[PDB]
RNA sequence: GGAUAGUGGCCUACCAUGGUUUCAACGGGUAACGGGGAAUAAGGGUUCGAUUCCGGAGAGGGAGCCUGAGAAACGGCUACCACAUCCAAGGAAGGCAGCAGGCGCGCAAAUUACCCAAUCCUAAUUCAGGGAGGUAGUGACAAUAAAUAACGAUACAGGGCCCAUUCGGGUCUUGUAAUUGGAAUGAGUACAAUGUAAAUACCUUAACGAGGAACAAUUGGAGGGCAAGUCUGGUGCCAGCAGCCGCGGUAAUUCCAGCUCCAAUAGCGUAUAUUAAAGUUGUUGCAGUUAAAAAGCUCGUAGUUGAACUUUGGGCCCGGUUGGCCG
RNA sequence: GGACUUUUACUUUGAAAAAAUUAGAGUGUUCAAAGCAGGCGUAUUGCUCGAAUAUAUUAGCAUGGAAUAAUAGAAUAGGACG
């Protein structure tokens, strides 16, 4: 094949998708208390049964 | 706090018997110092280059301000 | 018993056959071969730093359609030329030729990657700054 | 040249990474008896497997064999003296049986919260932790301890550190300090 | 016979023609010091051991030798070869595979620090000396323990449940809450004592030291294998992804991001190797009609293998170790 | 002490046997990796448990066994006992 293709695109579209900068956003408990934080969230007051369980539910 | 502990004869039996270390601790034994370790070694080495006593060879060595 | 000598004696006859159909084996023939040392443009080593020649854009293999880029490199060790990969979009902004990359072998053992054809490694620093971290924000490039 | 100084790992690792009904019932314990880790998990396991082990070799010889006694019995009067194994099924056909929440059952994390004195099995690892309760007036900070069945007598808050009397503390005096400044002179 | 401390083709003289080999001699290779051991966990195996102990070999490469109980010694000498240094040009001097440190080489590895206090060693010796060795520094090699929060109050809301003719919220807490509440502790910092040869840390412990601006956990992934979205924006077979299968050519469940989510977590990815999975090296344990594989055929030496039969059967005695019904 | 003995393979037990490593006992390094400690008293002039056990496989040595599998013997009798 071919080796000495255009390079002129090296970086395209990570230098063109618009930056939208992160967002500020509560501080999550790191340790012990994060594997609780699952816990009481997949086990404890479960959230919805919806024919199964959902993990990430966007729209639904 | 769990240590331990000797109690001598005497002072004298001490002063003899101890670690010359633990008398500094005390004040049984005044801590005279010497210089560095590696400043004594080089000492020595330098000390290896003169055969005899050597102020034999100062003599020798204030003849060569004549030449 | 279909070949194998039962024999309680038959020892040496046994062993010979194993060591004899070793070689068949892909991974013992390459082992007492030293094919490492003797191909392989890495001494037999994990990774290996060589020099940037030229910028190539290889172009992939189908049903994929794409220019894939790489440089030629010159092993330090070896003299032995290589072309390889500078991964993760963007990254060939950083190589700039008569670079010092450190290569690293792609993850097929041997066997080029994807439909990248012919390109057994992989960039994973230059100018000793770690792409990744050129990539992200980390690092900065050094002076030249 | 010295002694090579020697070590070992108390962990074992799943082969299966993301078996997912392993995962549930990895949580639940995690969740249950407060741990922070799957390696806290982990680590059980890997005791629990080899102390499975020695039973499993053990049976395969001779009853009342002089290493299967010896050891046999070593093994299950170790067991016993932590509070793993029942006093009655206590002939090693059980330890072979033995699960793992019987030996999480035996932390001082565990203890510590069973017998009242944290209300939370969280509130346990952080009292554990901060200089709290102590078997002797020998403190305590390690969540993992295996309260030894008879030690279980003696799980008091500590003579320093209060909850057990000894002073308020820095936090609590430090009100003190502002209560006294800011009313009186 | 000579030589050695001594045996011996160790060497010499004389004589003889022997010595090894398909049960693989001889030769080649080794990215080869041997071993205790290491990694991988049904077993049988596979792979590795430069390197904490033992043995051997070496001191830039060869050879030679002095001293001596012991060396073919190298921090001893002599010579040559290769290095390489100083000079007044006449000459002289060096051997880090000791401890540090430097260059080179590379993917790849730390301080030109302190002490003989310990462990032991040497001497004429209780003392001196010891870069042996110990101390500290550097140090995510590997290994262990396991902080980043814990508990209330209250505001709607829900599920319990007694009643339900019908208001519902009442006291059992499930917790999601954009206001609150006093509690706790080392990470750090630091009198002091402790530690230490002297210091450092650790273990102790005054005075300080937590509310989101923090003392703020990461590293990967979220189509399948494979645990976690068919969300929004961007690009438009480009840029890139993708171990493997495959994604991207304008509504992308794979790319670039935001959001959210998963996995492991003071750790997590990648590369290379190796082991398991592999009964894909098969002694245990493979396959060979057609998928890879029975020599065209027969003889046949080495090798492996090889029918049945030769004191069986009956009798007496001694004393052991479990287990029973009893104590 | 004298006089002689067909050869072997296998299996049994045992001696000979470094430590660290491994497996493993005892012991609450605050836990644990470790370590080989330590535990008791009259804690004002000592009492005292330890520092196990196992594997150590080919060869060599020692011993019991005599199935299985080899070997040798008396045929031109140049046989066997006395
Ligand atoms: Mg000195
Ligand atoms: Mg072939
Ligand atoms: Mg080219
Ligand atoms: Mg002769
Ligand atoms: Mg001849
Ligand atoms: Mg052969
Ligand atoms: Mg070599
Ligand atoms: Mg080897
Ligand atoms: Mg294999
Ligand atoms: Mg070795
Ligand atoms: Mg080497
Ligand atoms: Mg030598
Ligand atoms: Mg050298
Ligand atoms: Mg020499
Ligand atoms: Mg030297
Ligand atoms: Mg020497
Ligand atoms: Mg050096
Ligand atoms: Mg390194
Ligand atoms: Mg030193
Ligand atoms: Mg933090
Ligand atoms: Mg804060
Ligand atoms: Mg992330
Ligand atoms: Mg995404
Ligand atoms: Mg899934
Ligand atoms: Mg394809
Ligand atoms: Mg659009
Ligand atoms: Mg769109
Ligand atoms: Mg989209
Ligand atoms: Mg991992
Ligand atoms: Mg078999
Ligand atoms: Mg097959
Ligand atoms: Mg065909
Ligand atoms: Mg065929
Ligand atoms: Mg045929
Ligand atoms: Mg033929
Ligand atoms: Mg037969
Ligand atoms: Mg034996």
């Amino acid at each position: 094949a071919k080796v000495h293709g255009s390079l002129a695109r090296a970086g395209k579209v990570k230098s063109q998708t618009p930056k939208v900068e992160k967002t500020e956003k509560p501080k999550k408990p790191k340790g012990r208390a994060y594997k609780r934080l699952l816990y009481t969230r997949r086990f404890v007051n479960v959230t919805l049964v919806n024919g199964k369980r959902r993990m990430n539910p966007g729209p639904s | 706090s769990v240590g331990f502990g000797l109690v001598y004869n005497s002072v004298a039996e001490a002063k003899k018997f101890e670690p010359t270390y633990r008398l500094v601790r005390y004040g049984l034994a005044e801590k005279v110092e010497k210089a560095s370790r590696q400043q004594r070694k080089q000492k020595k080495n330098r000390d290896k280059k003169i055969f005899g006593t050597g102020k034999r060879l100062a003599k020798k060595v204030a003849r060569r301000n004549a030449d | 018993g279909k070949g194998k000598p039962r024999g309680l004696n038959s020892a040496r006859k046994l062993r010979v056959h194993r060591r004899n159909n070793r070689w068949a084996e892909n991974n013992y023939k390459k082992r007492l071969l030293g094919t490492a040392f003797k191909s392989s443009p890495f001494g037999g080593s994990s990774h290996a730093k060589g020099i940037v020649l030229e910028k190539l854009g290889i172009e992939s293999k189908q049903p994929n359609s794409a220019i894939r880029k790489c440089v030629r490199v010159q092993l330090i060790k070896n003299g032995k030329k290589v072309t390889a990969f500078v991964p993760n979009d963007g990254c060939l902004n950083f190589v700039d030729e008569n670079d010092e990359v450190l290569l690293a072998g792609f993850g097929r053992k041997g066997k080029a990657k994807g439909d990248i054809p012919g390109v057994r490694f992989k960039v994973v620093k230059v100018s000793g700054v770690s792409l990744l971290a050129l990539w992200k924000e980390k690092k900065e490039k050094p002076r030249s | 040249p010295r002694a090579p100084r020697t070590y070992s790992k108390t962990y074992s690792t799943p082969k299966r990474p993301y078996e997912s009904s392993r995962l549930d019932a990895e949580l639940k314990l995690a969740g249950e008896f407060g741990l922070k880790n799957k390696k806290e998990i982990y680590r059980i396991s890997f005791q629990l497997s080899k102390i499975r082990r020695a039973a499993r070799d053990l049976l395969t010889r001779d009853e009342k064999d002089p290493k299967r006694l010896f050891e046999g019995n070593a093994l299950i009067r170790r067991l016993v003296r932590v509070g793993v194994l029942s006093e009655d099924k206590k002939k090693l056909d059980y330890v072979l049986a033995l699960k793992v929440e019987d030996f999480l059952e035996r932390r001082l994390q565990t203890q510590v919260y069973k017998l009242g004195l944290a209300k939370s099995v969280h509130h346990a690892r952080v009292l554990i932790t901060q200089r709290h309760i102590a078997v002797g007036k020998q403190i305590v900070n390690i969540p993992s301890f295996m309260v030894r069945l008879d030690s279980e007598k003696h799980i008091d808050f500590a003579p320093t550190s209060p909850f057990g009397g000894a002073r308020p503390g820095r936090v609590a005096r430090r009100n003190a300090a502002r209560k006294a400044e800011a009313s009186g002179e």
